[PDB]
């Protein structure tokens, strides 16, 4: 429910999984950034809530070696820093 | 637990 246009790191990130678009919803972005994720396997294979992502392009967008799924505030605010919003 | 049902509580 909130129109957004990813700024180009975003945007590589999102084409890299397949994305076709210029503007997405909130919700789309967030599926598609969980199947870079799985797509890359960031994720540990025992605890899956960890994304090591200290060499890659996610890793760039964040500012950080990893993070947990758990870090609602800290995905949302990267993802938010990446884009802009259509009011 | 899967990275899949971590991420659908994203």
């Amino acid at each position: 429910e909130t129109l957004v246009r990813p700024k180009p790191l975003l945007l590589k990130l999102l084409k890299s999984v397949g994305a076709q678009k210029d503007t997405y919803t909130m919700k789309e972005v967030l599926f598609y950034l969980g199947q870079y994720i799985m797509t890359k396997r960031l994720y540990d294979e025992k605890q899956q809530h960890i994304v090591y992502c200290s060499n890659d392009l996610l890793g760039d967008l964040f500012g950080a070696p990893s993070f947990s799924v758990k870090e609602h505030r800290k995905i949302y605010t990267m993802i938010y820093r990446n884009l802009v919003v259509v009011n | 637990t899967s990275f899949a049902e971590y991420w659908x509580x994203x």
